[PDB]
RNA sequence: GUUUGACCUCAAAUCAGGUAGGAGUACCCGCUGAAUAUCAAUAAGCGGAGGAAAAGAAACCAACCGGGAUUGCCUUAGUAACGCGAGUGAAGCGGCAAAAGCUCAAAUUUGAAAUCUGGUACCUUCGGUGCCCGAGUUGUAAUUUGGAGAGGGCACUUUGGGGCCGUUCCUUGUCUAUGUUCCUUGGAACAGGACGUCAUAGAGGGUGAGAAUCCCGUGUGGCGAGGAGUGCGGUUCUUUGUAAAGUGCCUUCGAAGAGUCGAGUUGUUUGGAUGCAGCUCUAAGUGGGUGGUUCCAUCUAAAGCUAAAUAUUGGCGAGAGACCGAUAGCGAACAGUACAGUGAUGGAAAGAUGAAAAGAACUUUGAAAAGAGAGUGAAAAAGUACGU
RNA sequence: CACGGACCAAGGAGUCUAACGUCUAUGCGAGUGUUUGGGUGUAAAACCCAUACGCGUAAUUGAACGUAGGUUGGGG
RNA sequence: AUGGUGAAAACCAUCUAGUACUGGUUCCUGCCGAAGUUUCCCUCAGGAUAGCAG
RNA sequence: CGUGGAGGUCAGUGACGAAGCCUAGACCGUAAGGUCGGGUCGAACGGCCUCUAGUGCAGAUCUUGGUGGUAGUAGCAGCGAAACCACACCAAGGGGCUUGGC
RNA sequence: AAACUUUCAACAACGGAUCUCUUGGUUCUCGCAUCGAUGAAGAACGCAGCGAAAUGCGAUACGUAAUGUGAAUUGCAGAAUUCCGUGAAUCAUCGAAUCUUUGAACGCACGCGCCCCUUGCCAGGGGGCAUGCCUGUUUGAGGUCAUU
C-alpha cells in the first residue's frame, strides 16, 4: 500500500500521464530486462535499451528470435528489431512493433554513458 | 475554468509542485538538546511528556528527568576607555580620594558627575588597573 | 447555505500549524501563564476561570517587572484591577510558582 | 452599420456613433456585464495567446531568479 | 538707490530620479440601488485592495466576591425586543480556536537641526562610507503615550555588528526485492493447476485478454546539485564611548485630538430606538461619555499601525468521491468551433476499426459509383459508412 | 361530446432541506446528548472526554399524619 | 425591474425554476374499504365540529 | 418482482466465451420476473443479508434521434414535397352493439 | 387463376438503441499568492519541407541563449554521426535574448510632424517625443523687506 500523501493512485490521473509522458520519461517507461547470464555479469536487473542493444523475443508469436534492434518507436512505445519483420501481399516488409517489457537484452552497446550509467545503478564492467 | 482548460491544453506544462508529505513533517529549529532526542514518531505532546516538559500551561480541553538535567546544565555553560581612564587619573591624582573635593574641580571635572558616580568609576579603574 | 465538510481537514490543519509553532517554539510551552479569575453574572460567579493576564500588582508582588515577565512566558493585563485577597493570593501563588518551574537559557 | 473594431475586430463598431458596443472602443475600459455571463466567457482571459501571463506560474515556481546554470 | 540683493508666489524643460490608469473579480471595503410594512441594505451599476480583506488593543461589557484587543463556532436563542397580525429578530455572561502590543499631538537638544532626500568616487551593493547639493526652525532626530511620565541623588544589574560551516525551508537528479520455471487452452497467457521467492514494497498504470515477482512504479532509508534566510549550534574579526537601558529607595515636577461633543431640524437604516447625512447654533477641564436608585460603577472619544484563529464557485499546484457515464456529466470527452443575427447576443451535432494497417498486392466489368474473383487478417457475421 | 394519440429507440416526473408532531425500534434513565472542540490516529477513516450548554427532574408561597390515601370495583 | 443594442416602436442577458387552473403522474399481488352529509364557526372563502372507514 | 451504486459472503462465474441482442424452444410462479435449449457478439458479470436512489412509462397538442401512408402525388423523359394520419357504401332499432342489403 | 391487399419463418437495407470502456465532466478536501508603461488581458498578419484544428513562435519567427538526460524524430521526403561524444529530441528544466501591427496604447489627428545619429543637395542605419501627480536641477516673471 502508498503511505505519501504526495502520490496519487487515481486510474485516470495514471492513465492521462502514461498517454501523454514526454519522450525523455518514455525513455525510462521503455526498459527491458537485462538475460540472467547478463544479470551475473553487470549485476543489474534492466536498463534502458538503445539502437545497437541486442535483445532477444520471449512472447507473442515470434517468440525465440533475437536480433539487433534497429529503432525505438517511443511515440508509439513500441521498439523494432532487425530481421523481424512482416511480410505484406504485395511483398513490401514492414518490421514488427515489439515491446520492449516483452524481450530479453542479450548484448549491450557500450558507451560512456552507458558506462556511467551501469555504475550509478551498482552495476559492474 | 477557460484558464485552466487553456493552460491543460497548453504545452507549457505544469508547475507541479508536490508537498504535501511535508505537512505533516515538521523538523525543530529552535533547541540542539530537543533535537536529539524529540522524536517525530510521537506527537507533540507525547514529545514534551517523554522529554519532561509540559506542552500546556491551563487545564487542556477534551481528555487526555533524565533529559532536563541536559537542560539545566546548560544553564552553567564591559570596561573604561582610554580617554575615561586618562580623565579618572587625572582626578586621582588631583585629589586622590577626597570626593568631596573632586566634585567641586572646575576645571578638571568638565562634566558634573556626582559622588557617587565619580566614586564607583574610580573603585572599577582601581580593580582593574590598581 | 454552508455545510462543514472540513471539520475534519480544519482539525488537521489546526494540528500542523501547533506542530508548526512547537517546531519553532520548541523550548516554550506553546502557551502565556494565565491568572484565575472569577465571572460575573452570578449564574456564572461560582466558576473560576482563567484570564487574559495578570494584573500589574499581581506581577510587581511575584517579582518580577511586566516587561521581563512578558519575555518569561507571563501574560500581562493592566486593565483589570485587583478587589479580592483571595484572587491576588491564588495568582501570587501561581506565578511563584511558574517561576520555580521555569528554566532560562543563557543569552551567551 | 458596424465596422471593424481595431481592439476586438468583432465588426461592431458603429460608424455613426464610432464606438464598439462589444468592447468598448475607444473607451478604455472593457466593456462588460456581470449579467452577460456568456460574454465574459467569451472574452475572459486565457481565450487568446496569453502571451506573457502562461510564464508567470513557471516564474514564480523559482522564485523570479536570475542569472545562469553554474554546469 | 533714475540701483543691487533676501526671500515668497507663479510658469516653463523632448531636464534627472519616480508613481497613476487597465485587466481579473468567488471572498473583501465604500457609494448607489428596483421589480408606507414584505421580497431588500437582495438583483443590477460604479469606484478601491490582498492572499485573504475589514476590525483590532475600549469615552467596552456589566451592577457582579466583577470580566479586560479584534475575529470565527456552539450556547445564549427562536429568548429579550419590535411589528403583537401575517412576521423580523439581537447582544453580555459561559465553553471552544488562536493570542502581541504599540506609534504621534501634547511640558526646551538650545552647552551646539544633533534629522533627512539627492549628486559624486569607492567597497564587503535589497546597502555603507568622505565630500557636496537641497529640505528642515511655520520643527527634522532621541527622550513620554496615562500601565503614567520627566530633571536630579543613593546601592546595584545588563549590553551589540559583520563573514564561514552546519541546521531548517524551496527547486531538483539519482541508488535502493523477488519466475517470466513446468503442464492445459488461446492469435496473443496478463486465464486454471504444480513448483518457488520479496513484502516498512499485494496503492496504481503499461506489456497481442484479470500480472507483486516483464517494466514503469510504491515502503524505508543514502547519495547528490542550485537558491532563501538568520528560526539557532559552533566557527572568526570587532567592540568603548566618561555610550544606552533596567531594578529598589529619596527628592523636584507632572501635557492629554473644537466647527469637535452636544441640542434642533430635515432625508436614510434598524425587528434595535441607535447610528449614518444637508444645515442655524455650538460645549468644559479635579472636565467629558456610558448605566440606577442622594448620587455610585467603568473608561478617557473627536489620530494611526499591528501576524494568528475568519471567507474563498477566480489563479497556480496537489489528495479523493456509496457522483454522472456520449440523449448523462460543464453548452463543449472529438466548442465558445461551425453557424444565425447591421448589432448587443444566441449557439449546436459529433467518442470507440483492427494486437498491430497486416488499410484488400494482383486479375477482371465499368467516362463514374463501386462490383466479381484473389488474398491479408482470430474473425472482413471487424473493410477506414470500421468494438455489438 | 371534447383533450391527446402516424409509428419506434433513448430521456421524463411526491426527490432534498429547516422547524414542529404521532407511531414503531434501540441505548440510558432522573439522568441524558463523545464528534462547537481537545486528545489520539493504520488519517475526512477508527477510539476517548475537561469545562460549559438544551431538556426534564416540582410549584396552587410548598405539598409525610397514612400505599408520601380510607372505602368500592379492578389483570393477577 | 436592472444594464445594454439599433432605429431620425422593438430587441438582447439576469431578478424569474415568479404570479394556478388545462394536461401527465411509471412494477405485481392480497386484505379492509365509505361518502356525496350532520351543522357550529352565519353565508362566496374556508377552517373546526358531526357521521362512515382505521 | 426489477435496476444504478456501496459493506459483507459465495478461496463464485468467464477466451474450453462474462454482458447485451435474437429466438413459430422449454421450465418455474396468480404476477412483477427468474431460469435453461440454439445463432451473432466479444471481457466483464452474477447466487444471498443489509445500506443507498437521478430506481420501473402508454400518452403530458412531452424532449432528442430515427422511419412509414400521404406520394413517385401537388409541384418544377428526369427532380420532387407539405398539411394530415386511433381506425374504415348504405336501410331500420340504437354517438360511426342488434338485424340486412349494393 | 394470375396480378394485387394482409399475418408470419428466413434472407437483404436504415439507426446506433442494449452491453463494455474512456487523456471527460461534476462534487469534496489540502499547500501557496503568481497580471501591467522594464508595456497586462484581448484582436489582426506571418513562421514547420509537405498543414485542416490545437499548441508554440515574432523577420533570431512550431524558435535563438544556458543546464540535465544520453542516440533520436516519424503520416511521407529529407538529416546524418565519429553516436566512447561540450551532443541529435516536436525531451525536460529554463534564470539569458529576440519579441511583427494593434490593443491601458503612449508623436499630432480624425493620413502623419520633431531630437538624435550615422555609413555614403539628399538618404539608409538606431532609440524616443501620450496625459494626472511626488522628490531634485535649470531658466523666466511678479508681492514683501533691505539699499548713505
Ligand atoms: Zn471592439
Amino acid at each position: 500500500a502508498k503511505q505519501s500523501l504526495d502520490v496519487s493512485s487515481d486510474r485516470r490521473k495514471a492513465r492521462k500521464a502514461y498517454f501523454t509522458a514526454p519522450s525523455s520519461q518514455r525513455r525510462v517507461l521503455l526498459s527491458a530486462p537485462l538475460s540472467k547470464e547478463l544479470r551475473a555479469q553487470y549485476g543489474i536487473k534492466a536498463l534502458p535499451i538503445r539502437r545497437d542493444d541486442e535483445v532477444l523475443v520471449v512472447r507473442g508469436s515470434k517468440k525465440g528470435q533475437e536480433g539487433k534492434i534497429s529503432s525505438v518507436y517511443r511515440l508509439k512505445f513500441a521498439v523494432q528489431v532487425d530481421k523481424v519483420t512482416k511480410e505484406k501481399v504485395n511483398g513490401a516488409s514492414v518490421p514488427i512493433n515489439l515491446h520492449p517489457s516483452k524481450l530479453v537484452i542479450t548484448k549491450l552497446h557500450l558507451d560512456k554513458d552507458r558506462k556511467a550509467l551501469i555504475q550509478r545503478k551498482g552495476g559492474k564492467l | 475554468s477557460v484558464r485552466k482548460r487553456k493552460m491543460n491544453r497548453s504545452s507549457v506544462g505544469k508547475a507541479t509542485r508536490r508537498n504535501k508529505d511535508k505537512q505533516r513533517k515538521i523538523n525543530i529549529q529552535s533547541n540542539p538538546i530537543i533535537a536529539a532526542n524529540w522524536d517525530y514518531s510521537l506527537t507533540m505532546a507525547q514529545n514534551y511528556k517523554k522529554l519532561g516538559l509540559r506542552a500546556k500551561l491551563q487545564t487542556p480541553a477534551g481528555g487526555k528527568e533524565t533529559e532536563v538535567v541536559k537542560k539545566l546544565e546548560e544553564l552553567a555553560s564591559r570596561s573604561q576607555s582610554e580617554r575615561e581612564e586618562e580623565w579618572l587619573e587625572k582626578l586621582y591624582k588631583k585629589h586622590g580620594d577626597d570626593y568631596k573635593k573632586m566634585f567641586f574641580d572646575k576645571k578638571l571635572n568638565i562634566y558634573q558627575q556626582s559622588e557617587g558616580d565619580l566614586k564607583r568609576r574610580l573603585l572599577r579603574w582601581k580593580k582593574r588597573n590598581g | 447555505v454552508k455545510v462543514h465538510f472540513d471539520q475534519a481537514g480544519k482539525k488537521v490543519s489546526r494540528r500542523n500549524a501547533r506542530a508548526t509553532r512547537a517546531a519553532k517554539i520548541a523550548p516554550r510551552p506553546l502557551d502565556l501563564l494565565r491568572p484565575v479569575v472569577r465571572a460575573p453574572t452570578v449564574k456564572y460567579n461560582r466558576k473560576v476561570r482563567a484570564g487574559r493576564g495578570f494584573t500589574l500588582a499581581e506581577v510587581k508582588a511575584a517579582g518580577l517587572t511586566a516587561a521581563y515577565a512578558r519575555t518569561i512566558g507571563i501574560a500581562v493585563d493592566h486593565r483589570r484591577q485587583n478587589r479580592n485577597q483571595e484572587i491576588f493570593d491564588a495568582n501570587v501563588q501561581r506565578l511563584k510558582e511558574y517561576q520555580s518551574k521555569i528554566i532560562v537559557f543563557p543569552r551567551n | 452599420s458596424h465596422t471593424l473594431c481595431n481592439r476586438c475586430g468583432r465588426r461592431s463598431f458603429h460608424v455613426q456613433k464610432k464606438t464598439c458596443s462589444s468592447c468598448g472602443y475607444p473607451a478604455a475600459k472593457t466593456r462588460s456585464y456581470n449579467w452577460g455571463a456568456k460574454a465574459k466567457r467569451r472574452h475572459t482571459t486565457g481565450t487568446g495567446r496569453m502571451r506573457y501571463l502562461k510564464h508567470v506560474s513557471r516564474r514564480f515556481k523559482n522564485g523570479f531568479q536570475t542569472g545562469s546554470a553554474s554546469k
